[PDB]
RNA sequence: ACGGACCAAGGAGUCUAACGUCUAUGCGAGUGUUUGGGUGUAAAACCCAUACGCGUAAUGAAAGUGAACGUAGGUUGGGGC
RNA sequence: AUAUUGGCGAGAGACCGAUAGCGAACAAGUACAGUGAUGGAAAGAUGAAAAGAACUUUGAAAAGAGAGUGAAAAAGUACGUGAAAUUGUUGAAAGGGAAGGGCAUUUGAUCAGACAUGGUGUUUUGUA
């Protein structure tokens, strides 16, 4: 609970600082879970979501339905899926972007500062 | 068109309740009236106008106009009735022994009766072994001796106290308190 | 003559030491002192406010 | 199937609406004193409403009785329906506005079950 | 030991637990007695009979 | 509270407890003790008889620690000594054992006559005295002591 | 304005000490920082008392 | 005689300092923790020292003084016993 | 150690809630008025996602009827639900220089409860 004198329970600063949040930080306030699969090869249970990642839906309309990430949107907090789009009436088709916390990892990207990350939380690996 | 000679719905000046809270008094007052309608005894029926008295109308009783009681005729050996609680005279020295069945006892009066050789038993536990009120002695508290009573009636040539924080002179002791600032009340 | 009680141990059971009482639990109960004592309590774990 | 009681008179079975009430759109039907000293319907005259007082009191035997005869209680739960034990011919039974269809009715047949009247088993059936 | 007693004094200074003014919880325990049931004349009927 | 003010059961007679002729005004006489030698002496020479004039002189710069003066009476004197030792005191009045009673100690100065005490020889270091005091003291069999 | 049998007053008010008020609310908030500044004196300034 | 074209939202005996009347409450010739210290579950809560205001005596302009002859008297009326 | 209605960084409130609270929840001391000194606003909300009206036909356009979209257009960029004044329209009714009103009843429209009750002899009954 509230015991420490730096932290606040009130809901504005919190409605104001996710409104008004940079893009740095904001690749934070998207993070996704993995799957039991990545949370065995691994151990780790969260990671924040990228574009060269294979993400499946089990939640809301879409409730089954993967797909590979062609372009997260910070600006409204989304990301939009290749696999995954809506068509319109006029004929045009884009793409829908939804929130990753619906959307569990099943594959993932490594990179330099991707290994340095699992093991910084507390991961094997691979 | 009955004319009322008097006045309408006019109240007996009198509580028919307590106006006071007391979860032990809406019990203490309804055994009192249990024997207000059973026994015919005129002692149940002022108690009971007791319990319907303001702290002004329950001065505290004092050991010491207690003590007075014992030195007269017939209260030797009779137990004492007070209405309200009980205050220890510091003032007084010598007691004998002898009962009393107060409301209640503050500290200090409830050690030197009961250090004396007496006791101090509540109101209910004497009123079963004095029904009607058979060998009782109740008495009263200083009404007339408060600090409002005193500044009640003034008006010029009377002298009821007036009212001020402050005494001494300088205070309402000029014009009009002297034969020479024109003249003196 | 105390009314005792039994103690209890953290898989619940009754214990066979029977104990005596503090007492206050056969003195006065005034639900109204309370009442009036409440509404004073309670502004004191309060705050201000202006305009 | 009531308790004994008498045959329910209540004297004024009127409405006591308030002046005016009848001529502007600001003044509504709720019954409001009117302090005018010039008020010619609070001096009681020949012409006016009549102002409702204390002397249209009804009679405890009959009082707050609906139309068959029984004091209304209001329930939200099947728990406070077994509360009518011995309050069956007493009281009749009678749902809120702000419960769900399905949850009254299984109240409903719990409470035709014990013996109580429901003054509104037409709400929300869909047929 | 914190609030005191008949015996101990009570930790606080100047305090002492309240004062008593009844005897009895239960008021129809008190007023049934033995010598209550005794000095008590005849009863009455509980709801009095309309004469006239 | 706002709830116990009657001023809410004014709220529809609409002059709210202050009348219809002269009706409620700001400062209606005056403000404070205006008028006292004027149109409100009537109030001033009953209930406050004295208020205007002159007494008797002035003191330029006064304090009261040439005025510190609590008195005692007769009436206590006993109290300043633990009932373990006071009715110890008391009970056997002998000589030689007379209590020693400082009013200095106690936050006093002058000693008064109330209301008798009972036949036992005692000592006292007190500042100033009474004639009655002092008779009912030397009857009794103690002596008092001088104090500065 | 003089009116009733009561104690004249003396409350100086005439002024506008609508500006001139004094608000005890850090008052308990004081004494915390009171305690915090003694147990950083005997800390800063040695194990002195 | 004066305001009032219509409808809606706001819209006026207050807060607090110092006291009096009545009332409840605790203690009781004493009384008031929140002025301050300790502690801490944390602006809360609970405990405490020392003084102080008011009361426990008045009276005079002031130096100054200051309430029991008598079971703290007698008379008249008096509740209750 | 005493102060603090400006600046700066945090945690709270029995505060207030779009005629409120700051003039100011927004391109706000901005628009805009004044020679100027100065004065000083109105304005929050579509929808979970614009997924924002493709397309046919009539029409000069705007749009209409539809369709399609959409969980819901009684959710459509004049957008959440949409109070009264005022108004459209169908249905009703009254009215010979006011309307409307109190109390009684005629008629029009309309609505509640009550009815079962409780229970006895029983040719003996669809499956206790």
């Amino acid at each position: 609970a509230k015991q420490s004198l730096d932290v606040s329970s009130d809901r504005r600063k919190a409605r104001k600082a996710y409104f008004t949040a940079p893009s740095s930080q904001r690749r934070v306030l998207l993070s996704a879970p993995l799957s039991k699969e990545l949370r065995a090869q691994y151990g780790i249970k969260a990671l924040p979501i990228r574009r060269d990642d294979e993400v499946l839906v089990v939640r809301g309309s879409k409730k089954g339905q993967e797909g590979k990430i062609s372009s997260v949107y910070r600006l409204k907090f989304a990301v939009q899926v290749d696999k995954v789009t809506k068509e319109k009436v006029n004929g045009a088709s884009v793409p829908i972007n939804l929130h990753p916390s619906k959307l569990v990892i099943t594959k993932l990207h490594l990179d330099k500062d991707r290994k340095a990350l699992i093991q910084r939380k507390g991961g094997k690996l691979e | 068109g009955i004319d009322h000679t008097s006045k309408q719905h006019k109240r007996s000046g009198h509580r028919t309740a307590p106006k006071s809270d007391n979860v032990y008094l809406k019990l203490l007052v309804k055994l009192y009236t249990f024997l207000a309608r059973r026994t015919d005894a005129p002692f149940n029926k002022v108690v009971l106008k007791a319990l319907f008295l303001s702290k002004i109308n329950r001065p505290p009783v004092s050991v010491s106009r207690i003590a007075r009681a014992l030195k007269q005729e017939g209260a030797a050996n009779k137990t004492v009735v007070v209405v309200g609680t009980v205050t220890d005279d510091a003032r007084i020295f010598e007691f004998p022994k002898t009962t009393v069945a107060a409301l209640r006892f503050t500290a200090g009066a409830r050690a030197k009766i009961v250090k004396a050789g007496g006791e101090c038993i509540t109101l209910d536990q004497l009123a079963v072994r004095a029904p009607k009120g058979q060998n009782t002695l109740i008495l009263r508290g200083p009404r007339n001796s408060r600090e409002a009573v005193r500044h009640f009636g003034m008006g010029p040539h009377k002298g009821k106290a007036p009212r001020i924080l402050s005494t001494g002179r300088k205070f309402e002791r000029a014009r009009g308190r002297r034969r020479s600032k024109g003249f003196k009340v | 003559s105390r009314p005792q009680v039994t103690v209890h141990s953290l898989t619940g059971e009754a214990t066979a030491n029977a104990l005596p009482l503090p007492a206050v639990f056969s003195a006065p109960i005034r639900p109204d002192i309370v009442h009036t004592v409440f509404t004073s309590v309670n502004k004191n774990k309060r705050q201000a406010y202006a305009v | 199937a009531s308790l004994p009681h008498p045959k329910i008179v209540k004297k004024h079975t009127k409405k006591f609406k308030r002046h005016h009430s009848d001529r502007y759109h600001r003044v509504a039907e709720n019954w409001r004193k009117q302090k005018g000293i010039d008020s010619v319907v609070r001096r009681r005259f020949r012409g006016n409403i009549s102002q409702p007082k204390i002397g249209y009191g009804s009679n405890k035997k009959t009082k707050f009785l609906s139309p068959s005869g029984h004091k209304t209680f209001l329930v939200a739960n099947v728990k406070d329906l077994e509360t009518l034990t011995m309050h069956t011919k007493t009281y009749a039974a009678e749902i809120a506005h702000n419960i769900s269809a399905k949850n009254r009715v299984v109240i409903l047949a719990r409470a035709k079950a014990l013996g109580i009247k429901v003054t509104n088993p037409k709400g929300r059936l869909a047929l | 030991q914190v609030w005191g007693s008949e015996t101990v004094a009570s930790s606080k200074v100047g305090y002492t637990l309240p004062s008593h003014i009844i005897s009895t919880s239960d008021v129809t325990r008190i007023i049934n007695s033995s010598e209550i049931q005794s000095a008590i004349r005849p009863a009455g009927q509980a709801t009095q009979k309309r004469t006239h | 509270p706002s709830r116990f003010t009657k001023t809410r059961k004014h709220r529809g007679h609409v002059s709210a407890g202050k009348g219809r002729i002269g009706k409620h005004r700001k400062h209606p006489g005056g403000r404070g003790m205006a008028g006292g030698q004027h149109h409100h002496r009537i109030n001033m020479d009953k209930y406050h008889p004295g208020y205007f004039g002159k007494v008797g002189m002035r003191y330029f710069h006064k304090q009261q620690a040439h005025f510190w003066k609590p008195v005692l009476n007769l009436d206590k004197l006993w109290t300043l000594i633990p009932e373990d030792k006071r009715d110890q005191y008391l009970k056997s009045a002998s000589k030689e054992t007379a209590p020693v009673i400082d009013t200095l100690a106690a936050g006093y100065g002058k000693i008064l006559g109330k209301g008798r005490i009972p036949n036992v020889p005692v000592i006292v270091k007190a500042r100033f005295v009474s004639k009655l005091a002092e008779e009912k003291i030397r009857a009794a069999g103690g002596v008092v002591e001088l104090i500065a | 304005a003089i009116s009733k049998n009561l104690p004249i007053l003396k409350n100086h008010f005439r002024k506008h000490w609508q500006e001139r008020v004094k608000v005890h609310f850090d008052q308990a908030g004081k004494k915390v920082s009171r305690r915090n500044a003694r147990a950083t004196r005997a800390a800063k300034i040695a194990p002195r008392p």
